[PDB]
């Protein structure tokens, strides 16, 4: 009976690894090796965005590239305008800790969360001129880690308790529950299409999961500790990790394979968020040592550093049109690099 | 939560695969095709750069 | 620039200024993070000076806020290392699970985002402890065999009135929390090991004097003394 | 030596 | 022999405090350390007090170097109006870092709705503001002239009042602060002694407190001690007088050139906030 | 929300009036204030504007000297003083609240108005005084004396529609957004100094006076106002 299921299972782990022998012809690295390099880019910081008189946890882009919402333990929400560094509003919040923030694409709410278990849902483009709470969704048993907008009413939330999971704002209660996670899930990104979503947990593996279906469709695992963000391929057939093994990875959807290892000799320290370009050329990613990296998704090598914080960086950001990186640390300041 | 584990692998047993050659040709074509659409990979002029 | 953008530019001072106002008064608050396991008296404590629970308290005229959080707690310890204090209370009484009470302090003590965040460790439930000791059912060799040839050091003076196996067994413990936390403490951040009980009152006094201590140490370290 | 110059600095007037 | 070697001393204490004032600069302005009392009030010694004065040193050292003054008029006052401005500067601000630092270590918690970085701003405004009142009349104390061939930057004040003028300098600028400094840090470290890191920090920071004020008051004894003796006592031309002059003169200068090192270049913190610099 | 204000009737000339307009429903502190003068057989002329927290105040050249504003944050009320008035001050007296940040839509919201009876700048100007039109698209022109494009790319006109007989309510705020509530029949289109406003499929209740407003640069000031008629 069990030994039984035990067999299949290892019969069934050791075929999925014959296909994926099988499929891995030739390293992407020799494929694009008659490639030319980006070369080095230097980006300084074009403004300093203060007025945080706390640590930061999240930051996200607006649709049209100029708002950007903060979340921070000073118990904040400030939404600052890119172009003239200007706060557009102040929300104070009931629970000062935070960990993961929400900008929506038609720019009407946003959405926070933290240890409080609980995801606030703020209106922004409203009457009385005044930011207030919309939804109080609740239901998550472990912390909120990484929320991110589908539409005006519909979310997905990644929490402490090793689950996923798609709620609608109009009901108030989930609308899908995304469950096969063993480790802490840490991040959570979306696509393009808005039809599948990467997840990576503490379990040292991504997951990808259908919005409409409900359940999970691919695992990857080649991690060896937790994964502390994920961000998703533009093109929509790939995506990137970043995990405390000082070590970022670009998988891909249609092979079902690992395709590159970002790390370096000097580097020890992991990997807190990471983005990709509007192109994809150029992935980015934040680490420990009190500064961030610009890599090559085709080369792996040491595009540029931006050392311009003062404390190791949180959550980094990439417009829509691409024009701009915010890089927001828990040095209290959030840096604009172009 | 043997047999939870046992339909998932199975369920993940049948899908279809692609080369791992033809995926980085593609992610390399994807690469090259909105290359000049990338403010920040292509440095932009001051007057035309927004920040 | 036009008449929007500097009206635009006004709100942002005004909202800046009540930003500043509200961080000041924030700041005047002394924030600690309190930890514990199953059978460790972290109620019972916090009760006396009375997803996240939080409590306030006040003593001479400062005011402290604690938060406990009701495993893998790699994650959310990350969002309190700008406490000024953890505290973690251990049940001494217990000896099955005295040892991985001590891996958990390792651990925590050790990690790499409280490199700076000073811990008060509390004994709790002191009186359960020497009516173990005085009972003799259970002892400390068995589980611990370096406690046979432990002895009690010279100029301790704890108390008047307790007998000295209880002495010995208490100063045992605090000797090994005490070499955990010394055993990579570089002296950043330090450990303030205290006797409590489930029934004393004075618990407050000695994380006002503690907290007292750490701030004295960072003010020393802001001045450039150390 | 006592330069004229440091002299009058030190002393003043005289 | 004596013309080669006093410019190049005075050149090189120019350049090391300049130097370490730089630094200082550098690390408590675009060093990442958001506004404090402690960090307003070494700023504002360092920086205010240390560059004004040692950018001030050349002027002086002209009177003894280049055998002649080619400064003007306006020069001839307002150098040594902005010298003894620093003079007191330092002094007062020096009282108010070892009354900070008492206020912090005996009072560590009470103290912190005391030390309001808005109450530090009023206090060095306070400072620099008895700064310049004690240094006012040194715009008219000294006066350009014409001594037969040779024209002189030199005191143009009567004796009797350029005697008392000089006592209430040293009575206001040395012995007060002297006196306040003493006071203080013999409490703070009276208070301070009533595991082996602990017993480290406590002697480093005797230790520390010890040298600033050995520092502070062996640094700006001799230029005083020459100015008392002139005015109480037979003071002789000699090429021994000349050499005690320029010593007491370089001490001085040495003073302001090791204040920022001794306050701020001596802890691993300063450091790490100089490493974003670089 | 609500916005009332009181106040006004036959005084002398010379005189010293008070105006108090309260609101309810809405954070008053964050809102800016303006007060704003019309004729009676004339159109609408600014007269008065107060920031938040009363940071800057900005009067009109007429009104110099002897019109005074204030706001009461915690009562959520707004005064207007005036002293030494003339005859032709008397007028209907709207106030408004304004928002300002980005994406924000100033003038959303028009106070009722009083009445008060009494015993450089921008030109605007309208071509057409009176347009006979339901259901057929009207096309309004405004002209300005110099361009409302400044450098960061914001045109700066706003298009008020007139119902008879109570507050005006804004239409079009950039000459491209629509404010909220407005149909969507309405639009609006411009090039330097010479904007167009769009009514498509015209219906009831849209019987009214347009004006375009200039907020470049203070002072502000409004259009000459258009009429429509079946």
């Amino acid at each position: 009976e069990l030994d039984q299921l035990r067999q299949e299972a290892e019969q069934l782990k050791n075929q999925i690894r014959d296909a994926r022998k099988a499929c891995a012809d030739a390293t992407l690295s020799q494929i694009t090796n008659n490639i030319d390099p980006v070369g080095r880019i230097q980006m300084r910081t074009r403004r300093t965005l203060r007025g945080h008189l706390a640590k930061i946890y999240a930051m996200h882009w607006g649709t049209d590239s100029r708002l950007l919402v903060s979340a921070s333990q000073d118990g904040k929400l400030i939404i600052w305008d890119s172009y003239t560094t200007n706060k557009v509003h102040a929300i104070p919040l009931r629970s000062s800790w935070v960990m993961t923030c929400a900008y929506a694409p038609s720019g009407n709410y946003v959405a926070c969360g933290g240890l409080d278990n609980i995801c606030s849902i703020y209106n922004l483009k409203t009457r009385e001129g005044n930011v207030r709470v919309s939804r109080e969704l609740a239901g998550h048993t472990g912390y909120l880690s990484c929320c991110r907008f589908l539409d005006d009413n519909q979310i997905v939330t990644s929490s402490g308790d090793t689950t996923c999971a798609l709620w609608d704002i109009e009901t108030g209660q989930q609308t899908t529950t995304f469950t096969g996670h063993t480790g802490d899930v840490m991040s959570l990104s979306l696509a393009p299409d808005t039809r599948l979503f990467v997840s990576g947990a503490c379990d040292a593996s991504a997951k990808l999961w259908d919005v409409r279906e409900g359940m999970c469709r691919q695992t990857f695992t080649g991690h060896e500790s937790d994964i502390n963000a994920i961000c998703f391929f533009p093109n929509g057939n790939a995506f990137a990790t970043g995990s405390d093994d000082a070590t970022c990875r670009l998988f891909d959807l249609r092979a079902d394979q690992e395709l590159m290892t970002y790390s370096h000799d000097n580097i020890i320290c992991g990997i807190t968020s990471v983005s990709f370009s509007k192109s994809g050329r150029l992935l980015l990613a934040g680490y420990d040592d009190f500064n961030c990296n610009v890599w090559d998704a085709l080369k792996a090598d040491r595009a540029g550093v931006l050392a311009g914080h003062d404390n190791r960086v949180s959550c980094l950001g990439v417009t829509d049109d691409g024009m701009a990186v915010a890089t927001g640390s828990w040095d209290s300041f959030l840096k604009i690099w172009n | 939560q043997a047999r939870k584990l046992v339909e998932q692998l199975k369920m993940e047993a049948n899908i279809d695969r692609i080369k791992v050659s033809k995926a980085a040709a593609d992610l390399m074509a994807y690469c090259e095709a909105h290359a000049k659409e990338d403010p920040l990979l292509t440095p932009v002029p001051a007057s035309e750069n927004p920040f | 620039v036009s008449a929007e953008d500097k009206a635009a530019a006004e709100r942002s001072k005004m909202i800046d200024k009540n930003l500043r106002e509200d961080g000041e008064k924030a700041r005047r608050t002394l924030r600690l993070l309190l930890l514990g396991a199953d059978n460790s008296g972290k109620s019972t404590i916090v009760k006396q000076m009375r997803g996240i629970f939080e409590t306030k308290f006040q003593v001479d005229k400062v005011n402290f806020h604690m938060f406990d959080v009701g495993d893998e707690r790699r994650k959310w310890i990350q969002c309190f290392n700008d406490v000024t204090a953890i505290i973690f209370v251990v049940d001494s009484s217990d000896y099955n699970r005295l040892q991985e009470a001590l891996n958990d302090f390792k651990s925590i003590w050790n990690n790499r985002w409280l490199r700076t965040i000073s811990v008060i460790l509390f004994l709790n439930k002191q009186d359960l402890l020497a009516e173990k000791v005085l009972a003799g059912k259970s002892k400390i060799e068995d589980y611990f065999p370096e406690f046979a040839r432990y002895t009690t050091p010279e100029a301790a003076t704890p108390e008047p009135g307790d007998d000295p196996r209880v002495t010995r067994a208490k100063y045992f413990i605090r000797k090994e929390f005490v070499d955990i936390s010394t055993a990579s403490g570089d002296g950043r951040h330090i450990c303030y090991p205290h006797f409590t009980c489930a029934v004393d009152t004075e618990n407050a006094r000695r994380i006002f004097n503690d907290c007292k201590d750490i701030i004295l140490q960072m003010n020393l370290r802001e001045y450039n003394l150390v | 030596n006592w330069t004229p110059q440091a002299m009058l600095y030190l002393k003043g007037a005289q | 022999p004596e013309a080669v070697i006093v410019p190049l001393l005075f050149a090189l204490i120019f350049l090391v405090g300049t130097v370490g004032n730089t630094l200082v600069l550098a690390v408590l302005l675009r060093g990442g350390q958001a506004v404090s009392t402690t960090n307003l009030f070494i700023l504002n010694l360092g920086v205010a007090d240390l560059c004004f004065i040692l950018c001030c040193v050349p002027f002086q050292a002209t009177i003894y170097t280049l055998d002649g003054w080619v400064f003007g008029s306006l020069l001839c006052k307002a150098v040594h109006f902005l010298i003894f401005l620093t003079m007191h500067a330092s002094s007062f601000t020096l009282a108010a870092v070892s009354l900070d630092r008492y206020l912090a270590i005996r009072y560590p918690l009470h103290s912190r709705e005391l030390r309001t970085p808005r109450n530090a701003l009023a206090a060095i405004g306070l400072i620099w503001g008895l700064s310049l009142l004690f240094s006012g009349p040194y715009l008219s104390y000294y006066q350009q002239s014409q001594l037969a061939n040779l024209t002189v930057c030199h005191p143009a004040w009567s004796a009797p009042r350029r005697r008392a003028m000089d006592i209430c300098t040293f009575v206001f600028s040395y012995l007060l602060p002297v006196l306040v400094l003493g006071l203080t840090y013999a409490r703070t470290l009276r208070y301070l002694w009533r595991g082996s890191g602990a017993r480290r920090a406590k002697r480093k920071v005797t230790r520390m407190i010890l040298i600033v004020a050995a520092l502070f008051c062996l640094c700006w004894m001799p230029h005083h001690a020459l100015i008392l003796c002139v005015w109480f006592g037979q003071f002789p031309l000699t090429r021994a007088t000349y050499a005690l002059r320029i010593l007491s003169h370089l001490v001085s200068y040495a003073n302001s050139c090791v204040n920022p090192i001794v306050y701020a270049l001596v802890s691993k913190h300063f450091r790490k906030g100089f490493r974003t610099i670089c | 929300v609500q916005l009332v204000e009181s106040g006004g009737g036959l005084v002398q000339p010379g005189g010293s009036r008070k105006l108090s307009c309260s609101a309810s429903g809405f954070a008053f502190s964050s809102f800016g204030m303006h007060w704003v003068r019309q004729a009676p057989e004339k159109g609408l002329e600014w007269v008065a504007y107060i920031s938040s927290g009363s940071g800057t105040i900005y009067y009109a050249d007429t009104v110099k000297g002897r019109f005074t504003i204030s706001r009461d944050d915690p009562k959520n009320t707004l005064f207007l003083q005036m002293t030494s008035l003339r005859s032709e001050d008397t007028a209907m007296y709207y106030c408004v609240r304004s928002i300002y940040y980005y994406g924000s839509s100033p003038f959303d919201f028009w106070g009722q108005g009083t009445t008060l009876t009494v015993s450089s700048d921008i030109v605007m100007t309208q071509a057409t005084s009176s347009v006979p039109v339901p259901g057929e698209s009207v096309s309004i022109s405004c002209r300005s004396s110099k361009s409302l494009l400044h450098s960061n790319g914001n045109t700066y006109l706003y298009w008020f529609l007139q119902r008879p007989g109570q507050s005006p309510q804004l239409l079009i705020y950039r000459m491209s957004n629509l404010a909220s509530g407005v149909p969507d029949r309405f639009s609006g289109s411009g090039s330097g100094t010479a904007f167009t406003l769009t009514i498509s499929r015209l219906e009831a209740e849209d019987v009214g006076v347009y004006y375009c407003m200039q907020h470049l640069e203070y002072p502000l000031t409004f259009g000459a106002g258009t009429k429509l008629e079946l």
